[PDB]
RNA sequence: GUGGGAGAGGGUGGUGGAAUUCCCGGAGUAGCGGUGAAAUGCGCAGAUACCGGGAGGAACGCCGAUGGCGAAGGCAGCCACCUGGUCCACCCGUGACGCUGAGGCGCGAAAGCGUGGGGAGCAAACCGGAUUAGAUACCCGGGUAGUCCACGCCCUAAACGAUGCGCGCUAGGUCUCUGGGUCUCCUGGGGGCCGAAGCUAACGCGUUAAGCGCGCCGCCUGGGGAGUACGGCCGCAAGGC
């Protein structure tokens, strides 16, 4: 009971999962998806496959808020980051812009024993 | 620091003639100066170490040229030691 | 004494009173730690690379000067107090190292 | 592709509040450009360096910025 | 001496942005996280992802290098102050004032100790989850000392070039950092790689010697026993010589 239609939708990528997220132009969120909301589970949430779907449930979601202009930014690195990119503009959603805001550090903490 | 009119100053003062640049005399004097500087800068920054090793390294040619000094014209150290009042 | 620049960044939404009374500050300030003014520029409003106290933009002075060097810190330090000085920057002077030239 | 020394005019290395030319060795990244790029000295690259980050503490040039298309 | 130069050399203060964590608020559902796969764990008191605001600590991305500096340990945001070493040019000054250096004295990564602070992230010990024949291990979730600062101790190491310091001599080629020069190049001083002569058991070293010489210090004398025992000295202890 929105009526949004235009925002930015957020994809947060890993080596684990990969979430989705539909935003208003300044930010807030209205629906979101992700390997888990769909019938995945353990680390089939990885595949790029459940990141299609991802963005696709996403995106019907957003349809039911008639979203039009999507603004796609993108963070993170995994599987199936492109192929949530990938599914989003084949989403019927028309994708005005692609970014990639991947945060990095300028070395300040120190990481975990693995990332080292 | 210490800039140029400072170090003339001292130069002046301790030269045998005029013109006089590095004489005994005149080198042990601006070392001392150098030393003295140092030495002040260590009342406080007692952390800075790589600093008094320099501290050491001045104090170490001021002793050799004092030694050469006295061994040569004693006069001459004398007057020096009494002029700076060190050692 | 030695040369520096001193670099000021206010608040671009100050008024004529409000902007005067801020440079009156810090020309009083300048004078108070004996800092002698050679030349001034001073480039008002300009658009930063990244929001500096949540505004998008900022007025810029610069001053070329002549001042003694035990006096430089605190003289920053003095001009930081101000809540409408966002920055700061005070810079030996040093001659223009050029290149393709 | 060229570099950026290459195509500039007689400029100071030293101008910290100088944008129109400092930007230049700047990527779409906020990131500094690297001697392949820039081709400078190393002399130059390290004054170069120094300017460019004092520019950027007065937030004319920016610290980091976001990557387009991809 | 004068005049120039490069530098993460050192000390003190100030300051900047990214990020992690936590708190506040908005908006927003059903999972997130994690792994070879999982589970412990967190989530309906509303998490994860998203926006905005705040608090705090620690470390400085790109620049960055096969790079620079330092006697070694080691030193990387930016600014200022305080300060050490060093290189070049001029050929101006003193006139052998030199080299080495038992003992001494000072420095000395990390961990560790004392007192006081500080505490985000990481994380010995420890508490748990799965694996697996088993676990105290490897993987996963938490987590205290500690890592951080002040001051005082500790004196070790693959503290490594496994190569003491200084000087003179003995083909070059090429890459490079930094000066000067009448600037295809030449001339100093650093950092690498190939290679004359020569050396070397070989590998390899080769104007940055492991070459030819000289001076001085340290050290070695089969392996184990053993860096142990005893003694001494240092140390709050650990323990060190
Ligand atoms: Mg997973
Ligand atoms: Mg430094
Ligand atoms: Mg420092
Ligand atoms: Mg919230
Ligand atoms: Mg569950
Ligand atoms: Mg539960
Ligand atoms: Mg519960
Ligand atoms: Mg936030
Ligand atoms: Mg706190
Ligand atoms: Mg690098
Ligand atoms: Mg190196
Ligand atoms: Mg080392
Ligand atoms: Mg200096
Ligand atoms: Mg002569
Ligand atoms: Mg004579
Ligand atoms: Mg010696
Ligand atoms: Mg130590
Ligand atoms: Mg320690
Ligand atoms: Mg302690
Ligand atoms: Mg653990
Ligand atoms: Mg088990
Ligand atoms: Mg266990
Ligand atoms: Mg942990
Ligand atoms: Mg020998
Ligand atoms: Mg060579
Ligand atoms: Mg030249
Ligand atoms: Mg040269
Ligand atoms: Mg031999
Ligand atoms: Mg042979
Ligand atoms: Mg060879
Ligand atoms: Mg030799
Ligand atoms: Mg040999
Ligand atoms: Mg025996
Ligand atoms: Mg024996
Ligand atoms: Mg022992
Ligand atoms: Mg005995
Ligand atoms: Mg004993
Ligand atoms: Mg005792
Ligand atoms: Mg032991
Ligand atoms: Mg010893």
């Amino acid at each position: 009971k929105r009526q949004v239609a235009s925002g930015r939708a957020y994809i947060h990528a890993s080596y684990n999962n990969t979430i989705v997220t539909i935003t208003d132009p300044d930010g807030n969120p209205i629906t979101w998806s992700s390997g888990g909301v769909i019938g995945y589970k353990g680390s089939r949430k990885g595949t790029p496959y459940a990141a299609q779907l991802a963005a696709l449930d996403a995106a019907k979601k957003a349809m039911a808020y008639g979203m039009q202009s999507v603004d796609v930014i993108v963070r993170g690195t995994g599987a199936g980051r492109e192929q949530a990119i990938r599914a989003l503009q084949a989403s019927g959603l028309q994708v005005k812009s692609i970014v990639d805001d991947t945060p990095v550090p300028h070395n300040g903490c120190r990481p975990k024993k693995k990332f080292r | 620091p210490i800039t140029k009119e400072e170090k003339q100053k001292v130069i002046q003062e301790f030269a045998r003639f005029p013109g006089d640049t590095g004489s005994t005399e005149v080198q042990v004097a601006l070392l001392t100066l150098r030393i003295n500087r140092l030495s002040e800068h260590l009342k406080v920054h007692k952390k800075d170490h790589h600093s008094h090793r320099g501290l050491l390294m001045m104090v170490g040619q001021r002793r050799r040229l004092l030694r050469y000094l006295q061994r040569e014209d004693p006069e001459r150290y004398r007057a020096l030691i009494e002029k700076l009042g060190i050692r | 004494m030695r040369r520096y620049e001193v670099n000021i960044v206010l608040n671009p939404n100050l008024d004529q009173s409000q902007l005067a009374l801020e440079k009156e500050i810090i020309q009083r300030a300048l004078e108070n730690y004996g800092a002698r003014v050679e030349k001034v520029e001073e480039l008002g409003l300009r658009r930063l690379a990244y929001p500096i106290a949540k505004d998008p933009q900022g007025y810029f002075l610069w001053y070329q000067v002549e001042m003694p060097e035990d006096r430089v810190n605190d003289l920053a330090r003095e001009l930081r107090i101000r809540d409408n000085v966002r920055r700061v920057m005070v810079v030996k002077s040093q001659e223009p190292f050029l290149a393709n030239a | 592709k060229a570099k950026v020394k290459a195509t500039l005019g007689e400029f100071d290395l030293r101008d910290y509040r100088n944008v129109e030319v400092l930007k230049r060795f700047l990527s779409e990244t906020g990131k500094i450009l690297p001697r392949r790029r820039t081709g400078l000295s190393a002399k130059e690259q390290r004054i170069l360096a120094k300017t460019i980050k004092r520019a950027r503490i007065l937030g004319l040039l920016p610290f980091t910025e976001k990557l387009v298309r991809k």
